Protein backbone atom coordinates (compact mmCIF):
# COMPACT_ATOMS: atom_id res chain seq x y z
CA UNK A 1 0.00 0.00 0.00
CA UNK A 2 1.36 3.46 -1.16
CA UNK A 3 1.04 6.15 1.47
CA UNK A 4 0.91 9.74 0.39
CA UNK A 5 0.67 13.10 2.68
CA UNK A 6 -2.99 13.69 3.33
CA UNK A 7 -4.78 17.79 3.55
CA UNK A 8 -6.67 18.03 6.60
CA UNK A 9 -9.92 19.59 5.27
CA UNK A 10 -12.02 22.23 7.34
CA UNK A 11 -15.06 21.72 9.15
CA UNK A 12 -18.36 23.27 8.23
CA UNK A 13 -20.36 22.88 11.50
CA UNK A 14 -24.08 24.02 11.31
CA UNK A 15 -24.00 23.72 15.23
CA UNK A 16 -25.85 27.57 15.24
CA UNK A 17 -29.22 28.36 14.66
CA UNK A 18 -29.37 28.31 11.00
CA UNK A 19 -32.05 28.92 7.73
CA UNK A 20 -33.17 26.25 5.02
CA UNK A 21 -35.25 25.95 2.47
CA UNK A 22 -36.03 22.86 -0.20
CA UNK A 23 -36.17 23.35 -3.77
CA UNK A 24 -37.77 20.98 -6.74
CA UNK A 25 -34.59 20.91 -9.36
CA UNK A 26 -37.29 21.28 -12.39
CA UNK A 27 -39.71 24.51 -11.00
CA UNK A 28 -37.15 26.01 -8.99
CA UNK A 29 -40.20 26.14 -6.29
CA UNK A 30 -39.50 26.52 -2.62
CA UNK A 31 -41.27 23.05 -1.60
CA UNK A 32 -40.19 23.90 2.21
CA UNK A 33 -38.50 26.61 4.26
CA UNK A 34 -37.63 26.98 8.08
CA UNK A 35 -35.23 27.83 10.50
CA UNK A 36 -33.57 25.50 13.08
CA UNK A 37 -32.81 27.15 16.42
CA UNK A 38 -32.62 24.52 19.02
CA UNK A 39 -33.16 21.21 17.74
CA UNK A 40 -34.28 19.77 20.99
CA UNK A 41 -37.13 22.03 20.85
CA UNK A 42 -40.83 20.62 20.55
CA UNK B 1 -43.55 31.43 -14.34
CA UNK B 2 -44.85 32.01 -11.55
CA UNK B 3 -41.98 30.70 -9.18
CA UNK B 4 -40.15 33.90 -8.78
CA UNK B 5 -43.35 35.10 -7.05
CA UNK B 6 -43.79 31.96 -4.64
CA UNK B 7 -40.14 32.28 -4.13
CA UNK B 8 -40.95 35.83 -2.50
CA UNK B 9 -43.93 34.43 -1.15
CA UNK B 10 -42.41 32.54 0.97
CA UNK B 11 -39.85 34.70 1.93
CA UNK B 12 -41.90 37.14 2.77
CA UNK B 13 -44.09 35.13 5.00
CA UNK B 14 -40.96 33.71 6.80
CA UNK B 15 -39.98 36.77 7.63
CA UNK B 16 -43.54 37.12 9.33
CA UNK B 17 -43.45 34.09 10.94
CA UNK B 18 -39.56 34.85 11.99
CA UNK B 19 -41.19 38.22 13.84
CA UNK B 20 -43.86 36.76 15.38
CA UNK B 21 -42.35 34.46 17.71
CA UNK B 22 -37.99 32.22 19.39
CA UNK B 23 -38.75 28.86 17.93
CA UNK B 24 -37.62 26.74 15.06
CA UNK B 25 -39.77 27.40 11.84
CA UNK B 26 -40.85 24.81 9.07
CA UNK B 27 -44.08 25.54 6.77
CA UNK B 28 -44.76 24.52 3.20
CA UNK B 29 -44.76 27.93 0.99
CA UNK B 30 -46.06 26.00 -2.12
CA UNK B 31 -48.90 24.37 -0.22
CA UNK B 32 -50.15 27.48 1.24
CA UNK B 33 -49.81 28.88 -1.75
CA UNK B 34 -51.77 26.37 -4.02
CA UNK B 35 -54.26 26.50 -1.30
CA UNK B 36 -55.24 29.74 -1.02
CA UNK B 37 -54.72 30.69 -5.10
CA UNK B 38 -57.22 27.77 -5.41
CA UNK B 39 -59.97 29.55 -3.06
CA UNK B 40 -59.84 32.63 -5.31
CA UNK B 41 -61.12 31.21 -8.04
CA UNK B 42 -64.68 31.18 -5.68
CA UNK B 43 -64.00 34.76 -4.27
CA UNK B 44 -64.74 38.27 -5.71
CA UNK B 45 -63.80 41.98 -5.71
CA UNK B 46 -61.49 42.57 -3.04
CA UNK B 47 -61.71 39.57 -0.85
CA UNK B 48 -60.11 38.50 -4.39
CA UNK B 49 -57.50 40.78 -5.28
CA UNK B 50 -56.81 41.11 -1.70
CA UNK B 51 -55.21 37.53 -2.09
CA UNK B 52 -53.79 36.50 -4.91
CA UNK B 53 -51.87 39.97 -4.49
CA UNK B 54 -50.70 38.66 -0.93
CA UNK B 55 -49.28 35.82 -2.54
CA UNK B 56 -46.76 38.35 -4.23
CA UNK B 57 -48.78 38.69 -7.33
CA UNK B 58 -49.41 41.75 -9.31
CA UNK B 59 -52.61 41.54 -10.77
CA UNK B 60 -51.64 44.26 -13.38
CA UNK B 61 -48.62 42.71 -15.50
CA UNK B 62 -49.49 38.94 -14.66
CA UNK B 63 -53.54 38.20 -15.51
CA UNK B 64 -55.36 36.02 -13.22
CA UNK B 65 -56.11 33.63 -16.28
CA UNK B 66 -52.48 33.17 -16.42
CA UNK B 67 -51.94 33.11 -12.77
CA UNK B 68 -54.38 29.63 -12.02
CA UNK B 69 -52.44 28.50 -15.25
CA UNK B 70 -49.39 28.56 -13.72
CA UNK B 71 -50.29 26.66 -10.95
CA UNK B 72 -51.91 24.00 -12.78
CA UNK B 73 -48.66 23.26 -14.81
CA UNK B 74 -46.67 23.79 -11.17
CA UNK B 75 -48.55 21.01 -9.76
CA UNK B 76 -48.46 18.91 -12.62
CA UNK B 77 -44.83 19.36 -12.56
CA UNK B 78 -44.32 18.73 -8.50
CA UNK B 79 -46.24 15.20 -9.11
CA UNK B 80 -43.46 13.89 -11.26
CA UNK B 81 -40.61 12.90 -9.49
CA UNK B 82 -37.59 11.61 -10.60
CA UNK B 83 -38.78 7.56 -9.73
CA UNK B 84 -35.79 8.23 -6.80
CA UNK B 85 -37.92 11.01 -5.44
CA UNK B 86 -40.74 10.77 -4.03
CA UNK B 87 -43.12 14.13 -4.05
CA UNK B 88 -46.61 14.65 -4.16
CA UNK B 89 -49.19 17.41 -3.73
CA UNK B 90 -53.39 16.75 -3.44
CA UNK B 91 -56.20 19.03 -3.46
CA UNK B 92 -59.45 18.21 -1.95
CA UNK B 93 -62.78 19.98 -1.97
CA UNK B 94 -65.25 18.57 1.50
CA UNK B 95 -68.56 19.86 0.53
CA UNK B 96 -71.46 19.87 2.96
CA UNK B 97 -74.01 17.63 1.80
CA UNK B 98 -76.88 20.12 1.60
CA UNK B 99 -74.96 22.73 -0.73
CA UNK B 100 -75.33 24.17 -3.63
CA UNK B 101 -72.29 24.52 -5.02
CA UNK B 102 -71.63 26.98 -8.06
CA UNK B 103 -70.55 24.48 -11.09
CA UNK B 104 -67.65 27.01 -12.11
CA UNK B 105 -66.28 26.72 -9.34
CA UNK B 106 -66.15 22.71 -9.27
CA UNK B 107 -64.38 22.71 -12.97
CA UNK B 108 -61.42 25.00 -12.02
CA UNK B 109 -60.37 23.66 -8.68
CA UNK B 110 -60.86 20.49 -10.55
CA UNK B 111 -59.37 21.70 -13.99
CA UNK B 112 -56.92 24.02 -12.52
CA UNK B 113 -55.45 22.43 -9.53
CA UNK B 114 -56.13 19.17 -9.68
CA UNK B 115 -58.36 19.12 -7.09
CA UNK B 116 -60.75 16.46 -5.89
CA UNK B 117 -64.09 16.91 -4.30
CA UNK B 118 -66.42 14.52 -1.79
CA UNK B 119 -69.56 15.64 -0.03
CA UNK B 120 -69.43 14.91 3.69
CA UNK B 121 -71.91 15.64 6.42
CA UNK B 122 -70.66 18.64 8.74
CA UNK B 123 -73.17 18.17 11.20
CA UNK B 124 -71.54 14.84 12.05
CA UNK B 125 -68.71 17.01 12.99
CA UNK B 126 -66.34 13.35 14.17
CA UNK B 127 -67.22 11.67 10.81
CA UNK B 128 -66.49 15.01 9.06
CA UNK B 129 -63.38 15.56 10.62
CA UNK B 130 -62.76 11.91 10.69
CA UNK B 131 -62.94 11.97 6.57
CA UNK B 132 -60.57 14.59 6.01
CA UNK B 133 -58.17 14.03 8.94
CA UNK B 134 -57.64 10.48 7.01
CA UNK B 135 -57.50 12.05 2.87
CA UNK B 136 -54.46 14.44 4.40
CA UNK B 137 -52.88 11.41 6.77
CA UNK B 138 -53.43 8.91 3.13
CA UNK B 139 -51.44 11.82 1.07
CA UNK B 140 -48.72 12.64 3.80
CA UNK B 141 -48.13 8.41 4.40
CA UNK B 142 -48.96 9.24 8.41
CA UNK B 143 -46.80 12.13 8.74
CA UNK B 144 -49.09 14.68 9.65
CA UNK B 145 -52.04 12.59 11.28
CA UNK B 146 -55.20 14.38 12.87
CA UNK B 147 -54.98 17.95 10.96
CA UNK B 148 -58.45 18.70 12.02
CA UNK B 149 -58.94 18.52 16.00
CA UNK B 150 -62.01 21.04 16.22
CA UNK B 151 -63.98 21.63 12.83
CA UNK B 152 -67.31 24.14 13.14
CA UNK B 153 -70.63 22.18 12.92
CA UNK B 154 -72.09 24.93 10.60
CA UNK B 155 -69.20 24.49 8.02
CA UNK B 156 -70.22 24.99 4.18
CA UNK B 157 -67.23 23.81 2.70
CA UNK B 158 -63.56 22.41 3.74
CA UNK B 159 -60.83 23.21 1.63
CA UNK B 160 -57.95 20.61 2.26
CA UNK B 161 -54.16 20.76 0.53
CA UNK B 162 -51.32 18.76 1.21
CA UNK B 163 -47.80 17.65 0.18
CA UNK B 164 -45.66 15.22 0.98
CA UNK B 165 -41.69 14.71 0.47
CA UNK B 166 -38.95 11.88 0.59
CA UNK B 167 -35.82 11.62 -0.64
CA UNK B 168 -32.46 10.11 -0.49
CA UNK B 169 -29.11 12.31 -0.02
CA UNK B 170 -27.06 12.12 -2.90
CA UNK B 171 -23.99 11.26 -0.95
CA UNK B 172 -25.87 10.26 2.49
CA UNK B 173 -24.15 10.15 6.24
CA UNK B 174 -22.66 6.91 7.80
CA UNK B 175 -24.57 6.36 10.87
CA UNK B 176 -21.96 5.03 13.09
CA UNK B 177 -20.25 8.46 12.44
CA UNK B 178 -23.18 10.25 13.76
CA UNK B 179 -21.98 11.16 17.31
CA UNK B 180 -23.64 13.26 19.97
CA UNK B 181 -22.32 17.15 20.04
CA UNK B 182 -23.15 20.66 21.32
CA UNK B 183 -25.61 22.59 19.69
CA UNK B 184 -25.49 26.57 20.30
CA UNK B 185 -28.98 28.49 20.69
CA UNK B 186 -27.70 31.03 22.54
CA UNK B 187 -24.29 33.13 23.53
CA UNK B 188 -24.97 31.44 27.00
CA UNK B 189 -27.02 28.34 26.32
CA UNK B 190 -25.96 24.96 24.43
CA UNK B 191 -27.45 21.61 23.94
CA UNK B 192 -26.57 18.39 23.04
CA UNK B 193 -27.78 17.10 19.66
CA UNK B 194 -26.66 14.26 17.43
CA UNK B 195 -24.96 15.50 15.15
CA UNK B 196 -24.37 13.69 11.78
CA UNK B 197 -20.75 13.72 10.36
CA UNK B 198 -18.89 13.23 6.68
CA UNK B 199 -15.85 14.14 5.20
CA UNK B 200 -15.83 14.58 1.37
CA UNK B 201 -16.83 17.02 -0.94
CA UNK B 202 -19.54 19.26 -0.79
CA UNK B 203 -21.06 22.08 -2.78
CA UNK B 204 -20.31 24.61 -0.01
CA UNK B 205 -19.34 28.21 -0.64
CA UNK B 206 -19.48 31.72 1.48
CA UNK B 207 -21.64 33.96 -0.13
CA UNK B 208 -21.01 37.67 0.50
CA UNK B 209 -23.98 39.04 0.58
CA UNK B 210 -25.87 37.25 2.82
CA UNK B 211 -22.77 36.95 4.77
CA UNK B 212 -23.45 33.34 5.14
CA UNK B 213 -22.04 30.02 4.00
CA UNK B 214 -24.06 28.34 1.62
CA UNK B 215 -24.43 24.34 1.59
CA UNK B 216 -26.26 22.98 -1.07
CA UNK B 217 -26.98 18.64 -0.65
CA UNK B 218 -28.58 17.15 -3.58
CA UNK B 219 -31.25 14.58 -3.24
CA UNK B 220 -31.18 11.85 -5.25
CA UNK B 221 -33.83 12.93 -8.08
CA UNK B 222 -35.12 16.29 -8.98
CA UNK B 223 -34.42 17.72 -5.44
CA UNK B 224 -31.99 19.94 -3.41
CA UNK B 225 -31.46 21.30 0.04
CA UNK B 226 -30.33 24.72 0.85
CA UNK B 227 -28.72 25.17 4.40
CA UNK B 228 -28.02 29.26 4.87
CA UNK B 229 -25.13 29.21 8.16
CA UNK B 230 -24.96 32.91 8.95
CA UNK B 231 -21.73 34.50 10.19
CA UNK B 232 -21.39 35.45 14.04
CA UNK B 233 -24.65 37.89 14.56
CA UNK B 234 -25.66 37.72 11.11
CA UNK B 235 -28.59 36.00 11.03
CA UNK B 236 -31.20 38.72 11.34
CA UNK B 237 -29.04 39.98 8.35
CA UNK B 238 -29.28 36.53 6.17
CA UNK B 239 -32.98 36.50 6.49
CA UNK B 240 -33.69 39.94 5.84
CA UNK B 241 -31.25 40.08 2.88
CA UNK B 242 -32.80 36.52 0.87
CA UNK B 243 -34.16 36.66 -2.54
CA UNK B 244 -35.03 34.46 -5.48
CA UNK B 245 -32.45 35.22 -8.12
CA UNK B 246 -29.64 35.07 -5.03
CA UNK B 247 -31.34 31.56 -4.76
CA UNK B 248 -31.06 31.29 -8.35
CA UNK B 249 -27.22 31.81 -8.35
CA UNK B 250 -26.28 29.25 -5.75
CA UNK B 251 -27.30 26.63 -8.38
CA UNK B 252 -25.49 27.89 -11.24
CA UNK B 253 -22.04 26.68 -9.56
CA UNK B 254 -18.34 23.98 -8.50
CA UNK B 255 -16.85 21.98 -5.05
CA UNK B 256 -14.57 21.44 -2.57
CA UNK B 257 -13.25 19.21 0.13
CA UNK B 258 -14.42 19.70 3.70
CA UNK B 259 -15.75 18.14 7.02
CA UNK B 260 -19.13 18.51 7.67
CA UNK B 261 -21.58 18.51 10.48
CA UNK B 262 -25.23 18.70 10.42
CA UNK B 263 -27.62 18.08 12.95
CA UNK B 264 -30.58 15.58 12.59
CA UNK B 265 -33.70 17.10 12.52
CA UNK B 266 -37.10 15.90 13.98
CA UNK B 267 -39.25 18.89 14.19
CA UNK B 268 -42.73 20.20 13.41
CA UNK B 269 -44.94 23.71 12.40
CA UNK B 270 -48.23 24.40 13.09
CA UNK B 271 -49.76 27.41 12.67
CA UNK B 272 -52.87 30.00 12.35
CA UNK B 273 -52.26 32.26 9.45
CA UNK B 274 -54.65 34.28 9.90
CA UNK B 275 -52.39 36.66 11.63
CA UNK B 276 -49.70 36.31 9.44
CA UNK B 277 -51.58 36.79 6.11
CA UNK B 278 -53.66 39.46 7.26
CA UNK B 279 -50.52 41.37 8.10
CA UNK B 280 -49.66 40.55 4.33
CA UNK B 281 -52.92 42.26 3.12
CA UNK B 282 -55.17 39.24 2.98
CA UNK B 283 -58.08 39.93 5.60
CA UNK B 284 -60.93 40.72 3.88
CA UNK B 285 -61.94 36.66 2.94
CA UNK B 286 -61.68 36.30 6.84
CA UNK B 287 -64.23 39.00 7.98
CA UNK B 288 -67.66 39.47 7.54
CA UNK B 289 -67.61 41.43 4.73
CA UNK B 290 -65.64 38.77 3.08
CA UNK B 291 -67.28 37.35 -0.69
CA UNK B 292 -67.27 33.77 -1.60
CA UNK B 293 -70.09 33.57 -3.91
CA UNK B 294 -67.58 32.24 -6.59
CA UNK B 295 -68.84 29.30 -4.16
CA UNK B 296 -71.87 29.32 -3.46
CA UNK B 297 -74.44 31.97 -4.46
CA UNK B 298 -76.65 30.50 -1.07
CA UNK B 299 -75.82 32.23 2.33
CA UNK B 300 -72.67 34.58 2.50
CA UNK B 301 -69.72 32.82 3.61
CA UNK B 302 -66.18 33.68 5.25
CA UNK B 303 -63.01 32.02 6.58
CA UNK B 304 -63.42 30.80 10.25
CA UNK B 305 -59.21 30.10 10.17
CA UNK B 306 -56.65 28.70 8.15
CA UNK B 307 -54.58 26.21 9.88
CA UNK B 308 -51.45 24.81 8.27
CA UNK B 309 -49.41 22.24 9.85
CA UNK B 310 -46.03 21.00 8.13
CA UNK B 311 -43.49 18.47 9.84
CA UNK B 312 -40.03 17.69 9.19
CA UNK B 313 -37.47 14.87 9.00
CA UNK B 314 -33.89 14.86 8.71
CA UNK B 315 -31.21 11.91 8.97
CA UNK B 316 -28.25 10.31 7.25
CA UNK B 317 -30.46 8.63 4.57
CA UNK B 318 -31.85 11.85 3.72
CA UNK B 319 -35.15 14.25 4.35
CA UNK B 320 -38.71 13.51 4.43
CA UNK B 321 -41.25 16.03 4.75
CA UNK B 322 -45.36 16.67 4.84
CA UNK B 323 -47.34 19.61 4.96
CA UNK B 324 -50.93 20.36 4.94
CA UNK B 325 -53.35 23.36 4.57
CA UNK B 326 -56.60 22.86 6.20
Amino acid sequence: LEAIPRSIPPEVKFNAPFVFLMIEQNTKSPLFMGKVVNPTQK
Amino acid sequence: KITPNLAEFAFSLYRQLAHQSSTNIFFSPVSIATAFAMLSLGTKADTHDEILEGLNFNLTEIPEAAIHEGFQELLRTLNQPDSQLQLTTGNGLFLSEGLKLVDKFLEDVKKLYHSEAFTVNFGDTEEAKKQINDYVEKGTQGKIVDLVKELDRDTVFALVNYIFFKGKWERPFEVKDTEEEDFHVDQVTTVKVPMMKRLGMFNIQHCKKLSSWVLLMKYLGNATAIFFLPDEGKLQHLENELTHDIITKFLENDRRSASLHLPKLSITGTYDLKSVLGQLGITKVFSNGADLSGVTEEAPLKLSKAVHKAVLTIDEKGTEAAGAMF
